[PDB]
């Protein structure tokens, strides 16, 4: 093969240019064997590798078989006119959301989540706010720049306000689970009016959360954003602090 | 004493002198209250299970009622006991028809607490047999198959349906795995109330159900016949429902399960008093079961400096073991866990992990101790995880830790594969079988730098545990002294359930369990 | 979402549940590290097969190198049912596995003689395949454990090649010819064979060309069995020898006069 | 003296007076004795370069011509000296007259001996101040850069092409190499003669020529400039050519070279007495020139029984390191080497290997010890390779290796790609920044297995040096001593090259280097 570099034709590379040694690794669920390893070959040879060679074959079961496998791919990219996807955000992981807050934001970004109403479900806002958060995704209150204060399952709505006031809450977080005769949007309407009438309706992100809620309700509602069943502290965490920079707000550390 | 690191005894005796003050004077409020969840525990193991017709427990039922309508701070046994003199009824039958509204426990005629107390003594000697007779099963399959005297090679399944947790189980055993914990579904520490029956569905693992644990048990008793070695099985009790999960485990023979006193208060946000409660029972249980207790002192380095909060972990570690003989567990029963968590790019790094471990090994000698792989600095790349992992195992090898977490060397962007898991046993076995004697032949500098890193951390971890008596530990967790983190007394979830007991309150199983054998 | 029971006409790899077909790869680009890079390996490995490749790690080996570890699911299926098993796996055996294969079906060490007979001076070739460093890392018959070699010189008459097989009790004979001028390896291969032929001891041991002009069919044309050309290393070499001294039984000039 | 094995150090002087006693009786031979190739060095040291018309090198043109029709020993020195007093040419045009067939060396006239050492002494001193000044500049360089404390990263690279080579050596330097070898052209051993030119093709390697020497050089030191630490340069010298690759380098300041004296008889079938009079003047201008010299004892173990041959190699580096000394060379320039070739089957393996490692740390205690990767049990598993090449780089931080060969995890199964250099780079680095201070903390224990093992190895070792000193070095080679190979003594190839010296034979940079400064 021709070893000169072409940016239209990029190729992997392996000890000589324009070659295509690429590696792979994979478990078929099938005894070892010679009849093994020509199904590893034959199906590394559909993904484009010219000269396949299971390098090394193991059985990890009665009826599974780890292999490794070396081969010159014979695909090419189009180096030169690949266009950067700048679509592509994702969650900002623990120690960048600490540094971002540092830079862009002298303070601690002070968070007060609690289930408001009558409702007892917590699960939802403990799985966003506690240090060992959920499912390996670690709470708000693990982050080092975050002041996360929770105040519990049925948590009346003025004495959520008033504990934010108190606290300086740049944002606040309400979780709310039980949809029975749409009781969760009735009690959020009446947070955001009871937040408008204090006068303090900016100053503060205002997110909601639950299992049934969605962005479009939050919306309709007034809320900034509203994060359903599928949500990570991390998600909540980039969310809090990037909206805070755009929609340069206040805590409520300056509110008398 | 016999050290390789030239320890100052006078000073780790010091050290465990000030944590069992702490442990004291913590105890000193624990014997005076009792909560929902031990009183839970106190109908299980009387008997009550299932559930009603709308999915509660049913001993989560008649404590609720018990607490709602009538005076539990005379616990659930009293008023177990006195239903069953009143109708005749056996205590299950009694929770069902509390259950269905036919029966009300606070309306009978109260007996005299004496004929109550003989009345549920035989349903607890009975329970208590059966525990004694689970440990007992499980020491002469030990005896029967021979445990090995190197690293137990610890693994984990979490496949979320119990059914496909076995066969996953099963096939990490029969890859080498000695010990097999199945992650307890995400949060279930935040659940009043264990779940009932087999789930066959859950976020991030399998809930933590006695039929879990049966079918899990079973399963891997046909392995370990298979195999010719015994396969110990581990779980979750943290949060909310500690003597519950305990009693679980001890009735269906678990064999190690997580039980750490502080974990629910500080990572979780449990309430500072209702954890230290119902922590003592749940110990209670296992030790008299015989089951290892093993440690989160892993979750104080994730995500903070490994090297300045050493002293942290050592200071956790010594509270937690008091915790423990307080509670009647053995040494040999205290997984005491700690993690190779230290940062690969800090020159000389691994000396100070060596220095820590050792330490640690030599404090407690009889602890089978909990070594834990590195997960902060994990990253993408899957070859240089692997050397960590290497490395990981060549300390544990090296200071003779007991119980080994596997490391994976995709601990970083996915749960492992199978194939990930039988390369880290297939390394974990290399490197335990080239080392197999290493820690007899190796020898430490006299004033060299592990002597010093160990000496200093036990000087802070000393100092740490003399300001936290001297506050208290209550007054501690409030400061923020362990894992940075500021807890209110009075703040947390579950502070509602515990009752100052009355002074007729009685429960049979603390005597049967702290007392007998 | 996809089905989960297994089926062996579709059989997909295997990462922690059955049909999710995760397999890991790694790759090296000649592009400099970025996004434009990252971007470059993503689209490279969907044409794999990959559904959504994730680039697990991406670290630059040079100014103009990237290193990348991707995971996906990849689409294809391989029938296993319908696989064939080859005879074709010819691959030439391993040392250990050369020295077993001679333990096992023979009782005795395999005796080896190899020479440039003739005039011709040319010896590196047959050094490559007989002396033990061997030839780019193929250590050659000397170091093999069950294996007598016995490299006489450079320029030996055939008749001090013969007379030395029948002292040694040779079981192959090996001559490396290189020199072309005028067919002389030709000559000096026919007069060997003749003079073997003569002695009547064409039996009982094994004929081996080398060089880089000699292939199989100008070696069996001359009257050998076999010849290799200028690709064979050591191993080719031994597992000929071995296999064709069991397909026929070659009673080794130990037993001769 | 000071010791973490407590070896029997009146055993290792016992084995050095052996081993100094057989390189004593060897060298009764070797300096009575010349050979082609050390002519040739000679005439390339007097400026003698090129081919001719055919291709020949000009050096094996004028050695041939002397040898047929005239008495070669005599030496070189003296028919070249005759043809400058004769004819007033510098050794050059000489050189080119008699490739020309216009002069016949041998017709000449003779002059009187002291006229052709006078004749001769001018340009000899001329060479040896180049090589001087060669010495003195990487003396320079190292003070200007500093030398690393740590371990030396050696990598080989090669593609057959040395204008790549060039790229690919520079790729390696900035990836994190500290010595960079281009692997010879395989079997170059058994070449009579040095090709000439800069090499654009080759097999299994770059051919060693004066002109790969320069163009790696300069590349190298526009990488060093580029870099701000200097990076070492090396090559092999083994077989029917030694003297004359090492003139080569020591011109071309290669700053490492192997020169392994006993390479050439054991698995190159080169006749032992050309190999030991070759490699004792190959030596002589090493050391001469400050070139540090590597041995190829790591060919022992390969397809042996390491565990079993472990004295063997022992008995080889001592009788090395005699040999070399004999030549003048410092014992800080004595790279002896040894591999990590146990089986990783092995039980306790790991302490044999760190036990041997340590012997030979300890005895060779100024030497720039160098140690190889495993190589015989690696397989197709890249992940349990890359945990053996971690394994190798803690032995070799824990024992003080200066010289550290990088194994690669796709060694079994090619040329290691440019990804694989780098994991194998950033995973010894990492290693060695974890353990920087390991081998001062360590200390093993008395009587404990690694003590055992490396007293059992000396006294094999010692005993097997007592055998070869009562036989003689060659008899010993012909009985097989040395790697279960025997080997005759007028056997092997080059047996034709070796000349009787005559009593005028003459030799000037024999004293100049081996004499001077
Ligand atoms: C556990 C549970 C309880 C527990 C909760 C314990 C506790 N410590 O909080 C208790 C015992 C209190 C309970 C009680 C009741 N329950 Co209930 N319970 C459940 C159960 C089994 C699980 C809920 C749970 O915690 N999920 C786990 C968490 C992690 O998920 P999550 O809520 O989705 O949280 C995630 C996201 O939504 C998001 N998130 C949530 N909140 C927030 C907040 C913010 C700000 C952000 C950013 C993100 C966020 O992130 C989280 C992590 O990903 C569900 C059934 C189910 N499996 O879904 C029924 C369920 C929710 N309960 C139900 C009911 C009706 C009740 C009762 C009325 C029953 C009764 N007979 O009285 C009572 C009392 C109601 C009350 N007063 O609240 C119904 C509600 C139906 C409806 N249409 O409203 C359900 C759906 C059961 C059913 N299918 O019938 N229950
Ligand atoms: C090195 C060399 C020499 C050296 C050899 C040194 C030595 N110790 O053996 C010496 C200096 C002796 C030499 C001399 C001559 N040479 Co010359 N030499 C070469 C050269 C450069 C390399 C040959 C070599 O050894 N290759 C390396 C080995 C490993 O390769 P190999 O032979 O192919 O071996 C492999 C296989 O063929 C096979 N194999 C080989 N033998 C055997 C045996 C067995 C039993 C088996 C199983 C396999 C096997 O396996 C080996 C490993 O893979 C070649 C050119 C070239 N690069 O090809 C010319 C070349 C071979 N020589 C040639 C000639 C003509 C000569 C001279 C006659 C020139 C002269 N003017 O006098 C002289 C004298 C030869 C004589 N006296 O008979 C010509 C031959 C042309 C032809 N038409 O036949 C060549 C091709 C150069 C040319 N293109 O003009 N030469
Ligand atoms: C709301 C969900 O929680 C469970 N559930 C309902 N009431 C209770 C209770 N008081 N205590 C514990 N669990 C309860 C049932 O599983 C129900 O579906
Ligand atoms: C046969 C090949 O070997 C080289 N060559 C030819 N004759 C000799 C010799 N006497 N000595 C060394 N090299 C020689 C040339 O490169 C030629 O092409």
């Amino acid at each position: 093969y021709d070893t000169t570099l072409d940016l239209t034709r990029v190729k992997p590379y392996g000890d000589t240019m324009n070659d295509g040694k690429v590696q792979l690794s994979f478990t078929l669920p099938v005894p070892d064997g010679a009849k093994a390893v020509e199904a590893a070959k034959q199906l590394a040879k559909k993904m484009g590798l010219e000269n396949p060679m299971v390098v090394y074959h193991a059985p990890l079961d009665k009826n599974f078989t780890f292999f490794i496998i070396y081969g010159s791919l014979i695909h090419t990219v189009d180096y030169t006119s690949i266009q950067v996807q700048e679509l592509e955000i994702k969650a900002m992981s623990m120690e960048e959301t600490n540094e971002y807050i540092k830079k862009h934001i002298g303070r601690k970004v002070v968070v007060v989540g609690a289930t408001t109403g009558t409702d007892a479900h917590t699960v939802g806002l403990d799985a966003i706010m506690n240090m060992k958060g959920y499912a390996g995704h670690y709470g708000l209150e693990r982050y080092e720049m975050i002041e996360a204060y929770n105040l519990g399952s049925q948590v009346p709505n003025e004495e959520f306000v008033k504990k934010a006031i108190e606290v300086g809450a740049d944002a606040l977080l309400v979780s709310q689970t039980v949809t029975q005769k749409d009781a969760h949007i009735k009690n959020l309407t009446h947070l955001v009016e009871l937040l408008e009438a204090e006068g303090i309706r900016d100053k503060v992100l205002l997110i909601c959360g639950g299992p049934r809620i969605t962005h479009e309700l939050a919306k309709e509602l007034g809320y900034d954003a509203g994060f359903g069943p599928g949500t990570f502290a991390d998600h909540v965490a980039t969310f809090i602090v990037t909206e805070m920079v755009k929609r340069k707000i206040p805590g409520l550390k300056g509110y008398k | 004493r016999e050290s390789k690191l030239n320890l100052d005894w006078e000073l780790v005796d010091k050290a465990r002198e000030a944590a069992r003050n702490i442990v004291k004077d913590t105890q000193k409020f624990i014997d005076a209250h009792t909560t929902v969840s031990v009183e839970r525990t106190v109908c299980r193991l009387l008997g009550i299970d299932g559930v009603n017709d709308l999915g509660v427990p049913l001993p989560n039922v008649v404590v609720d009622h018990i607490k709602s309508k009538g005076n539990l701070s005379l616990g659930a046994a009293t008023y177990i006991g006195n239903a069953m003199i009143y109708t005749g009824l056996s205590p299950q039958e009694i929770a069902e028809r509390v259950a269905k509204g036919e029966l009300d426990l606070t309306s009978i005629p109260m007996a005299d607490l004496f004929e109550i107390k003989l009345a549920v003594q035989d349903i607890a000697i009975k329970t208590v047999e059966k525990i004694r007779e689970n440990r007992r099963k499980r020491e002469e399959f030990l005896k029967k198959y021979g445990d090995k005297e190197g690293p137990l090679l610890y693994v984990i399944v979490a496949t979320g349906n119990i059914y496909e947790d076995v066969v996953q189980a099963q096939a990490a055993a029969r890859q080498g795995a000695d010990v097999i914990a199945v992650i307890r579904a995400t949060a279930q520490s935040l659940l009043d109330y264990v779940p009932y029956g087999p789930t066959t569905e859950g976020f991030g693992g399998t809930y933590a159900t006695q039929e879990n644990f049966r079918i899990m048990r079973k399963a891997l008793d046909e392995v370990s016949e298979e195999l010719g070695r015994y396969i110990r099985l581990c779980n979750y009790a943290s949060g909310l429902c500690m003597p519950e999960i305990a009693a679980m485990g001890a009735l269906e023979r678990l064999d190690v399960m997580l039980n750490d006193a502080l974990y629910g208060i500080l990572f979780r946000d449990i309430n500072m008093k209702r954890t230290m409660v119902d922590q003592f029972f749940s110990r209670v249980i296992n030790g008299f079961a015989g089951i290892i207790i093993n440690t989160g002192e892993d979750n104080y380095l994730t995500t903070a400096d490994a090297y300045e909060k050493a002293h942290t972990v050592l200071a956790s570690q010594l509270i937690n073991e008091q915790f423990a003989l307080i509670a009647g567990i053995p040494e040999e029963q205290m997984g005491l866990g700690h993690a190779f968590e230290m940062n690969p790019d800090l020159r000389n790094g691994f000396l100070y992990e060596l220095a820590q471990a050792q330490m640690v090994r030599e404090i407690f000698p009889k602890a089978p101790l909990k070594y834990m792989p590195p997960t902060k600095y994990m990253t993408g790349n899957i070859f240089k995880g692997h050397v960590q992992d290497a490395m990981f195992n060549v300390v544990t090898i090296m200071t003779k830790q007991r119980i080994h977490l596997l490391g994976m060397l995709t601990e970083a962007i996915h749960t492992p594969f199978m194939s990930d898991r039988a390369l880290s046993i297939e390394s974990a076995k290399y490197i335990f079988n080239n080392m197999a004697d290493i820690a007899d032949e190796i020898y430490f500098k006299e004033g060299g730098i592990i002597q010093r890193r160990a000496n200093e951390v036990l000087k802070k971890a000393y100092e740490l545990l003399k300001e936290i008596e001297q506050e208290g530990l209550f007054k501690a967790l409030e400061q923020g002294k362990f894992a940075d983190i500021k807890r209110p007394i009075d703040g947390g979830k579950g502070l509602e359930g515990v009752v100052e007991k009355d002074p007729n309150y009685f429960n049979p199983f603390i005597d049967l369990m702290l007392r007998g054998d």
